[PDB]
């Protein structure tokens, strides 16, 4: 199937890391990106966690959502997936401070809200949707970056050691299976957030477990006047329909993107009024 | 000036020793992304850190930013750290519990007296102790910026954590002495403090961590018994240990416990016990 | 000689991006007297067109600067003299050739339209900038020539046509910039775009490209005014 | 795995036709492209074909080859695959007549080139490359089209109605199975031939049974002189190369990708010398 | 003006009619990309075939480019195409053979006095016979740029075509003569001329296209046998067959023919073979 | 107060794309005689090097018409009499500056490599356009002062600074464009370019970057020579 060979893959650099691996420029017909386990070992659990990758990387073949090329178990056990010109989302918000027109802010945001439709109509659930995953290949578009513990119905809940985008409900860890649509949702509505205010969220708050008691408990609450005096106002009532801290009341996929559709018809993309412009 | 390129690893955050001095050398690999702009401030403080010396700190290296990642540059120990010695040894005696609060207590006091800074961190991990038996307190919440990026960092599996710097955001030095507290309460138990478990287990000598934070500001800090633990010595962990700020040991009342004058008067060679792990 | 040798300096010139070379050209162009053609016409258009905007462009930035903000503001105002300076002088020289030899001259209805435009745009450039009575007699003058060209664009000029479209696009910028009244802009602007949606393919494709281009715009800045 | 229901597919306008259908912008989670059989009858034939066009699909995974989304059933049987930002390459060429800069032509070769490796590197004749399956996404980026006739080694011959881009070997049809990876290679080789002279192949012939005939035979050849004038002379011996009308003297995939990241690696990119920049 | 707004889809290139006008009217949707400057050229020589009216020519009028396709205005025709209507009947006796071939022949000599342009393309499918039985030939290759266009098509399963025009860029009205000669041969026959099939197939009255066109350029035109056919019916088609274009029958010496003179004497009602066929 | 005021306009003219205004208030620094720092030579730089490139694309783009070729010609040969006369007299101007007020007075060392730069630019610039015993003078002036500022520089300053590596730039376009010797320029911008990535990290990452950019843009031109 997507079987790989050991030999053929000429690995380069070490980009980055994070989510069980380490993030190689490989070469394997033309750019690529190595998802690599930095222990050689094939520990039963990570294997288990690799096996579900691969099933769900093959369950996904949209434009929005990243391309798996292939898993290789020869060796350190990987995945080749397409190479991404740019780095993460997370780095053009707060290590580029590259500046983002509401315009194509806005755009960034239906791309990957059309993504995450995608990954639900297959019947999957991200769990993980972070700001570090979302990749922005050249001309704007947007790709949703690794799946590792993102799983089908399957009708297991782990921390996965990212705060700040995981749901209050997701941390609260009542019912052993916290992990629903809307806990995609609410992590789209973080990005959302930490897009339009151009900071993390919850920026007051500094320690981490004071952090996650602060969103568990609920006493917290992202504030939305930090977002961005410029931005169409039915995206800040949708952001703020996103980030409820009530499950059933945050919208489900289909109507966030219907949300953004209406609000890409309702785009004032020029601020001033253009006029006859020079002919030819 | 100091740099990665005379950096030979030896062993495991990995241990890699300095090749010029001959010092065996430890580099903290702690590294994500931040701003290259905030990355500017962490290495100055660092410097102070370099420049203050305590016979019961961490020995201090100026540190630097490598090809995308943080490094610290702190000093060798067989003794590692007190989560995998206490793991291997199971539980601790009173006298080697009593002489790390002492240090530990006079370390946070070098550090408020020295660098005008609070621990902002306190955990037993971070407790640590010479080969030649010093222990060596180490990785204080120095650096703001530093801080700043583990902000966004992994999730806590036991946040040994004051609950009034939790709740509210009015937070004082009586915070990290209760954390501190806490620390020594764990090193003493052998474990987590869960809920006081079976009468079996204390005979012999899994859960999320959001709960856990919740029975840590709702449910009272847990007691020391009586049948293992000297009575001086649960007695003032427990007053070191209230959640009311009110009657929290201040570091007066930390150094005028009697048990710390035992520890002080008693004879422990940190280097024999650990030897005796080891 | 002289019309054909200097239009071909002009296409020279915007072969060149230099600007003023081409201004004094169509100013000797204009001031011979001759009846221009579209060519000729749709370069004076041009050049003129840009050769405003940069300085146009200028104020604009320096006013945004102005309202960032002591001695640089008074630095600022000054400088913003020297290009209110220039644009009036440039402006002035635009619409004395046009009422000179152009307009008065004109006897087919596109050119006279073409011209009624023109002198619509240099009277807003002014507006712009003009202030107390300067402000309120470029204010009426450029009302009534826009008036005029649409009047004499309804009665007797294609409603789809570019000339026509781009007209609208004129006044309704006008209208908010200038008259400060959005909600006139905004309905004047739909009205004429709706008569040029009735006729889009009424006329070929070599119009049709640019008639789209122009009323993508009217889309564009029409829902940057209802937006609010 | 990617049935698709009749009714979620919103397809939109025509925008062409060709290759067993007609290509609609259909919209399931965002653009796509639909290609749809006109008769809504279920020849076995066109069926059989329906379901190698599945397959071949199904074992693509790379960036420059089309993403196919899915395959539907019901109703009229349709491919529905990514939809791509500009028209193929064929009308960017001989319809927009937009002009291509030896940097962007040779970029274009470089990508088309790693697709085709990729294709053969899972033993998959593509056997109709042409210019109209060539698409250009923007960005200058590119993917191949349509696999429609494109099969796996499968250890038929179909003249599929596409001149000029057909192999003579593969006209010839002499063995019965005249399909081979230097077929896929001069169907390359031609496309470079017409992206490199902007105009088709064999203009000076006109009938199309002429210029089959002329081909076929080997008196007629592409006048590589006839090529522009501005282009670096390794890419000019590689087109040749690659034009050979002897099999075996046609270079394998993997050589062409060699000799073109050569030329990479040896691009003029700016024909006058730039000096110092204006600083900031 | 004419647009296929007022176009009302009837049967099957697509038998829609004209609404206003009353008339059955016929559309060639033959569509492919071509630069529209180019589109511009083809509708003013096909107005020039409106405006010429042959008693043996199909009924021309104005034609039009639509939204991305190129539409053909021609008239209706019960008796559609001579493929099928020779695929159902089998195949076709002297009498209408010959006829057709005087109503082609006069059809390209009125073309070549005319529009002073040659046929560019003879095909059997493009011969047909109107339901009151009158030969309609059609689709020439007048317009330069459609031809151009057509250049990049599909692969033709059987090109009638003269091997001379094929071999060398030399070629002359001779070549399409010698190809109307092969389509009023295989019209004859009721198949493509392979090599003389079967004397059983010949007793009852999937190859390559490279390889047919080999044949065609290298083997001698097939010959008609004389025991289904008169003698100077075949005689006078195999020297309009002639590869040598020295003596291929030219337009003169086609008239000449007696078995021209035989079918401009006899009477054969098109129409009532067709109702026969029909 | 004259310089720093005389700054800030500058500065708001750089933000305003206007250029003859900080052309002239640059020119008023100059001749006051106050030792020029980073800031306010680098404003230098910008301003006079766009207000020259400007006219020097349309010089480039009249010549290539010109060569695209009867009247026509003769009036691009005019127009190109016109560009050259504007070109020589702002050259001449920013010149004059330099070897009155800029190089006399530069005491520090790198100051005075920049100064001799721009003196070499600008005589290449008159070079593109100077023939006959103009193009001998100007090319041996522009020589002499490279092979100065080039000795200057590796005598006392930094191989991987911006400045000596933009340098060895212009140098090999010089070489190039002008001394038609395109051995010498391969040579001498090569082992410049290696010089460059031999202490490529003894820098900061802040100048690194730039640094990166120019020897990019060395690696290119170089590959362009190489590519004939
Ligand atoms: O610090 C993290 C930086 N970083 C992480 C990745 C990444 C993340 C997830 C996954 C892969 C790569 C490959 C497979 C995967 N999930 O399956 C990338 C990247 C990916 C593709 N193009 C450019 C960059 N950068
Ligand atoms: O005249 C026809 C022009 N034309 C054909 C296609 C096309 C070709 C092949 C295939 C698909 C679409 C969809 C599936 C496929 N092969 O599987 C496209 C196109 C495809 C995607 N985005 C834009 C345009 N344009």
């Amino acid at each position: 199937d997507w079987e790989i060979e050991a030999s053929e893959v000429m690995l380069s650099t070490r980009i980055g890391s994070g989510s069980f691996g380490t993030v190689y420029k490989g070469k394997w017909h033309g750019d690529v990106a190595v998802k690599i386990l930095k222990v050689v070992d094939p520990t039963p659990e990570q294997f288990q966690a690799f096996r579900n990758e691969v099933a769900v990387l093959r369950k996904t073949r949209h434009v929005n959502i990243l391309l798996f090329m292939g898993y290789m178990t020869k060796d350190n056990l990987a995945i080749v997936t397409q190479w991404c010109e740019g780095s993460s989302l997370y780095k053009h918000l707060h290590v580029q401070e590259t500046k983002f027109q509401m315009f194509q802010l806005i755009d960034i945001a239906r791309q990957t809200a059309q993504g995450m439709d995608y990954l639900h109509a297959k019947n999957i659930i991200h769990r993980d949707m972070k700001s570090n995953n979302i990749f922005l290949h050249e001309g704007l578009t947007v790709k949703i970056g690794d799946f590792g513990l993102a799983t089908v119905k399957s009708r297991v809940e782990q921390p996965t050691g990212s705060v700040l985008w995981m749901a209050p409900e997701v941390i609260r860890m009542q019912d052993n299976n916290p992990f629903s649509f809307q806990s995609d949702v609410y992590s789209y509505g973080i990005v959302l957030y930490e897009l339009m205010t151009g900071e993390l969220p919850y920026s007051h708050i500094n320690n981490r477990d004071q952090i996650i008691f602060m969103v568990g408990r609920g006493y917290a609450s992202p504030d939305l006047s930090k977002l961005y005096k410029n931005c169409p106002k039915a995206m800040k009532r949708l952001v703020a329909d996103c980030v409820k801290k009530v499950k059933e009341e945050r919208p489900l996929f289909p109507q966030i993107l219907s949300s953004i559709e209406l609000l890409q018809h309702s785009l004032p993309k020029i601020n001033r009024s253009a006029s006859e412009p020079s002919l030819h | 000036e100091l740099k990665d390129d005379d950096f030979e690893k030896i062993s495991e955050v990995f241990k890699v020793s300095h090749k010029p001095s001959g010092l065996v050398m430890a580099r903290k690999l702690i590294h994500l992304e931040i701003k290259p702009a905030i990355r500017n401030q962490i290495i100055r403080e660092l410097q102070v850190l370099h420049e203050c010396n305590s016979p019961y700190i961490v020995g201090f290296y100026g540190a630097f930013y490598s090809d995308g990642e943080i490094s610290i540059c702190m000093e060798h120990m067989d003794g590692g750290s007190l989560d995998q010695v206490l793991k291997k040894a199971g539980r601790i005696p009173e006298q080697i519990l009593g002489k790390v609060s002492i240090a530990v207590i006079k370390g946070l006091t070098y550090l408020r007296e020295k660098h005008k800074i609070m621990h902002r961190d306190v955990k037993p991990s971070n407790i640590l102790v010479n080969s030649r038996g010093e222990i060596k307190l180490c990785d204080f919440g120095v650096s703001g910026q530093l801080i700043d990026a583990m902000a966004n960092a992994f999730v806590g599996t036991r946040s040994y954590m004051s609950p009034e710097r939790l709740q509210g955001t009015h937070y004082s030095v009586q915070s990290d002495i209760w954390s501190m507290g806490l620390s020594l309460v764990e090193m003493a138990v052998g474990r987590y403090p869960i809920p006081p478990p079976d009468a079996k287990e204390l005979e012999l000598m899994p859960m999320a961590i959001f709960e856990l934070l919740d029975y840590i500001v709702n449910e009272p800090p847990p007691k020391l018994p009586s049948g293992v633990f000297s009575l001086e010595f649960q007695d003032f962990v427990n007053k070191c240990l209230i959640k009311n700020p009110a009657e929290r040991a201040d570091l007066k009342q930390l150094m005028v416990h009697a048990f710390i004058k035992r520890s002080d008067a008693e004879e422990v060679d940190f280097a024999g016990w650990l030897c005796s792990t080891i | 000689v002289d019309k054909e040798e200097l239009v071909q300096r002009a296409k020279l010139a915007e072969q060149a991006e230099r600007y003023d070379d081409m201004a004094a050209a169509m100013k000797e162009v204009t001031e011979t007297g001759v009846e221009l053609s579209n060519e000729e016409r749709n370069l004076l258009s041009v050049a003129y067109k840009n050769v405003v905007g940069a300085r146009r462009s200028s104020w604009r930035v320096i006013s945004s600067i102005e309202q960032k903000t002591e001695r640089k503001q008074q630095m600022a105002k000054e400088y913003r003299v020297k290009v209110e300076k220039e644009l009036r002088e440039i402006c002035y020289d635009v619409l004395g050739l046009l009422d000179k030899h152009l307009i008065p001259k004109a006897s087919n209805p596109e050119s006279k339209v073409f011209y009624l435009k023109m002198k619509g745009d240099y009277y807003r450039y002014l507006a712009e900038v003009a202030t107390g009575e300067t402000r309120n007699s470029v204010v009426e003058d450029s009302q009534k020539a826009y008036q005029d060209a649409f009047e004499i664009s309804k009665a007797k000029m294609q409603p789809t046509h570019p000339i026509r479209l781009g007209l609208a696009l004129n006044f309704s910028v006008f209208y908010y910039e200038i008259l400060n009244s959005p909600d006139k802009a905004c309905q004047l602007a739909k009205q004429a775009f709706d008569d040029a949606i009735a006729e889009l393919d009424t006329l070929n494709e070599d119009s049709y490209k640019d008639s789209t281009l122009i009323m993508q715009l009217l889309r564009d800045n029409l829902t940057l005014w209802t937006s609010d």
